[PDB]
C-alpha cells in the first residue's frame, strides 16, 4: 500500500497503512534467515515500538548478512 | 479468609522477586538510604538458602533410592 | 465416647504411617516395587489408584473435622504425601482433580500438588508440563469457585516463577492468554492472581510478550482507576500493590516499549495511596535506571500541571520531587541541553506554586528549596549558548 | 495545500522525497528477488533489500506519527532510524553488486 501512495500525501494517510508494509518486509527477512522475534507485531503499537522490534531483528541479522556478502563478493 | 491469605502471599512473593529489601505486607531522606541499600546481597542470601534446601532433599532421594535398589537386588538374587 | 475413640483411632493410624529398617517403612516398599522391573504394571496402577483413594479419604476428614484430632489428621497427611514419588504422585492425583466433586477436596488437592514441586529440580520439567496443561484445562471448569480459581492460578504462578523458562513455550503463551482474560474478573482476588501470573509470564517471555502488550498495560491502568474509587475494597492494599508490582515486573523486562505509556504509570505510583512510600519509591528508582530520561522530563511536565498541581497530596508531591531530583542528577550533558525549554517551562511552573498551593508556609518553603538545588543542578552541565535565550 | 504541504516536507525532511523515490523503485525489484530463483547469491540479496525496504517503511510510520502527536518534533534527522537507513542502504548496495 505504501508503494501505491508514494509513486507526498502520506501525511493524509493513516500511519497504519505504512506500518503494515513494515511487517511484510521484515517478516520476509525473518522468514528468510529462518530458511529473536518470530514476527514483527504491528497491532496496537506505535511506530517506535514497531521500530524497536525492527532494530532488534535487524541488528541480529546484520552479523550474518555482512559475513555472507563478503563471501559472495 | 483463605483467599485473603492467598492474596497476601501472592503479592508477598512478587515483593521478594522485584523489591527484596522492601518490607512485606501484613521522604527525601528515605530516597538516598533506599538508594544505598545493597539489595544484591539479599538476593544472594535467598538464592543460597533455596539452593541448600533443594540440595538437601535431592541427596535424600539419592540415599533413599539406593536402599530400595539394593533390596530389589537381594530378592532377584535369591 | 465416640469422639475419644476417633481421637485414639487416628492415633493408631498415625503410628503405622509414621516413618520411624527397610521392611518397616511403607515409603521404601513402594519405591522397591517401582524400581523392580519385573513388578507388574497393573500392580503399579493399583498403588496409584489405591493412593488416590487414600489421599482423598484423609483430606475428607480434614475438610469435615476437635482441635487435637485436627492436628493428628495433619500428622497423617504429612505421612501419606511422602509415601510415593513425585512422578507417580502427579499421575495418581491429577485425574482425581476432575473426579473429586467436593470443592474443599479440590482446594486442598491443588495446594499439595504445588508443595510437591516447591522442593523439586530440573527432573520435574516433563512432569510439570503435564500439570500445567491439566491445570489450564480445569480453570474454565473451576471459574464458579473463586477459591479454586485463585489457588490454581497461584500454583501456575509458582510454576512459572520456578524453572518457567524450561517449561514449554506453548504452555507459557497459553497461560498468558488465560491470565489476561481473568484480569477482567469482577472478584478482586481473581484479578490479583491474574495480575501476578502475567508478571511471571512476562518475566519469562520478555520481548516475546509484546504481542499481548495492548492487553496488559491499558487494562491495568483502567483497573487502578476503579481501585481508587472503591476505597472500601478490603483487598485495596493487596490490589493496589498488585498493580504496581506489575509495572515493576515489566519496567525491568520491556523498558523500551513502556516509554509510550510511562505517563500513566507515574499516575499510578503517585496516587497509589494505600501502598507504602518505600514500595512506590523503590519502583520509581527502576524507572530512572531502566528507561530513557529524556522522555521522563517531557512527561513530568504533563503529569504535574494536570493532576499533581491540583492534587494537594503531600505524598504525591514528595514522590514527584523524588523523581525530579533522580532524573536531573543522572541525565546527560547532551540530552540536558536538548530538553531544556521543557525543563525551564516546568521551572516557571515550579516557582508559581505559592499562588495555588494550599499547604502551609513551611512545606511550600521546603518544596521551593528542593526546586532551587535541582534547578541549580540542571542549569549547570550546560553552556552559555543554550542558556542565554532561556535567561 | 499539496504544494505547501510538500514544500513543508522538503524543508523539514529533505530525505523524505528521495526516500519515497527509493521505495518506489526498489519495491518491484524486491518482488523480483522473490520471483527469481533462490540461489545463494540471490537469496542474500533478498535479505539486504528486504532489510532496506522495511527500514524505509518504518521511517514513514514514525514520521507520520510524530507529526500527528509531537508538535514540538521538527527534525527526524535526530531519530536514529536514519542511522539504520544508512547502514541498510550501504548493505543493500553491497548486495546489488553481487551477481
Amino acid at each position: 500500500e505504501l508503494f501505491g501512495v508514494l509513486k507526498g500525501r502520506i501525511i493524509l494517510k493513516d500511519p497504519s497503512a505504512t506500518s503494515k508494509d513494515v511487517k511484510a518486509y521484515i517478516d520476509s527477512v525473518i522468514n528468510t534467515c529462518k530458511n529473536e522475534l518470530d514476527e514483527i507485531t504491528v497491532d496496537g503499537l506505535d511506530a517506535n515500538q514497531v521500530w524497536w522490534q525492527v532494530k532488534l531483528v535487524l541488528d541480529s541479522i546484520d552479523g550474518d548478512l555482512i559475513q555472507g556478502i563478503q563471501e559472495l563478493k | 479468609q483463605t483467599s485473603k491469605y492467598q492474596a497476601t502471599s501472592v503479592v508477598n512473593g512478587l515483593l521478594s522477586n522485584l523489591l527484596p529489601g522492601v518490607p512485606k505486607i501484613r521522604n527525601l531522606k528515605k530516597r538516598v538510604q533506599l538508594q544505598n541499600r545493597d539489595v544484591h546481597k539479599i538476593k544472594k542470601k535467598c538464592k543460597l538458602v533455596k539452593k541448600k534446601k533443594v540440595k538437601k532433599h535431592k541427596l535424600d532421594k539419592e540415599q533413599l533410592e539406593q536402599l530400595a535398589k539394593h533390596q530389589v537386588l537381594k530378592k532377584h538374587q535369591h | 465416647e465416640f469422639l475419644t475413640f476417633m481421637n485414639n483411632t487416628f492415633e493408631f493410624i498415625n503410628k503405622i504411617t509414621e516413618e520411624t529398617d527397610v521392611r518397616r517403612n511403607l515409603r521404601l516398599k513402594v519405591y522397591s516395587v517401582l524400581l523392580d522391573e519385573t513388578s507388574d504394571k497393573k500392580l503399579i496402577r493399583n498403588i496409584r489408584e489405591e493412593f488416590g483413594t487414600l489421599l482423598e479419604g484423609v483430606l475428607f476428614f480434614i475438610n469435615s473435622v476437635t482441635t487435637e484430632i485436627k492436628e493428628i489428621l495433619f500428622k497423617v497427611l504429612g505421612n501419606v504425601l511422602q509415601i510415593l514419588p513425585v512422578d507417580e504422585f502427579v499421575n495418581a492425583v491429577l485425574p482425581l482433580l476432575s473426579t473429586s466433586t467436593n470443592e474443599d477436596i479440590r482446594y486442598h488437592l491443588t495446594l499439595v500438588i504445588g508443595s510437591k514441586f516447591e522442593l523439586e529440580g530440573s527432573e520435574a520439567i516433563p512432569i510439570v508440563n503435564n500439570v500445567m496443561k491439566v491445570l489450564l484445562d480445569r480453570m474454565p471448569l473451576e471459574s464458579k469457585s473463586v477459591v479454586i480459581s485463585q489457588v490454581i492460578l497461584n500454583t501456575m504462578t509458582a510454576l512459572v516463577s520456578k524453572y518457567g523458562k524450561k517449561l514449554e513455550g506453548s504452555i507459557l503463551t497459553q497461560a498468558l492468554t488465560l491470565a489476561t482474560e481473568k484480569v477482567s474478573s469482577d472478584m478482586t482476588e481473581v484479578k490479583i492472581s491474574s495480575l501476578a501470573l502475567i508478571t511471571n509470564c512476562v518475566q519469562v517471555l520478555g520481548v516475546k510478550s509484546i504481542a499481548f502488550y495492548p492487553k496488559i498495560v491499558p487494562p491495568s491502568i483502567k483497573l487502578f482507576d476503579a481501585s481508587l474509587a472503591d476505597s472500601s475494597n478490603p483487598l485495596k492494599e493487596q490490589l493496589q500493590v498488585a498493580i504496581l508490582l506489575l509495572f515493576a515486573g515489566l519496567i525491568k523486562r520491556i523498558p523500551s516499549f513502556l516509554m509510550s505509556n510511562i505517563l500513566d504509570v507515574l499516575h499510578v505510583i503517585y496516587f497509589s495511596r494505600e501502598v507504602d512510600s518505600s514500595i512506590r519509591l523503590s519502583v520509581i528508582s527502576l524507572i530512572i535506571e531502566n528507561i530513557d530520561l529524556k522522555e521522563v522530563l517531557k512527561v513530568l511536565f504533563r503529569i504535574w500541571s494536570t493532576e499533581i498541581a491540583t492534587s494537594n497530596d503531600t505524598v504525591a508531591v514528595s514522590l514527584f520531587l523524588s523523581t525530579l531530583e533522580s532524573t536531573v542528577e543522572n541525565i546527560d550533558k547532551k540530552s540536558a541541553t536538548s530538553q531544556s525549554p521543557i525543563f525551564f517551562k516546568l521551572l516557571l511552573s515550579l516557582f508559581e506554586f505559592r499562588s495555588i498551593s494550599s499547604f502551609d508556609n513551611n512545606t511550600i518553603s521546603r518544596i521551593e528549596a528542593s526546586v532551587h538545588e535541582i534547578s541549580n543542578s540542571y542549569v549547570l552541565k550546560m553552556n552559555d549558548k543554550v542558556f542565554r535565550p532561556l535567561f | 495545500d499539496d504544494e505547501a504541504r510538500d514544500n513543508y516536507l522538503r524543508t523539514m525532511f529533505p530525505e523524505f522525497a528521495p526516500l519515497s523515490k527509493e521505495f518506489t523503485e526498489l519495491a518491484p525489484k524486491f518482488d523480483e528477488l522473490k520471483k527469481s530463483e533462490e540461489n545463494e547469491f540471490n537469496k542474500l540479496k533478498l535479505i539486504a533489500l528486504g532489510s532496506y525496504l522495511g527500514t524505509i517503511s518504518c521511517y514513514y510510520s514514525i514520521l507520520l506519527h510524530e507529526l500527528h502527536n509531537n508538535e514540538d518534533f521538527t527534525s527526524m534527522k535526530g531519530h536514529p532510524v536514519m542511522e539504520k537507513i544508512l547502514t541498510t542502504k550501504e548493505i543493500w548496495r553491497q548486495a546489488s553488486e553481487l551477481p
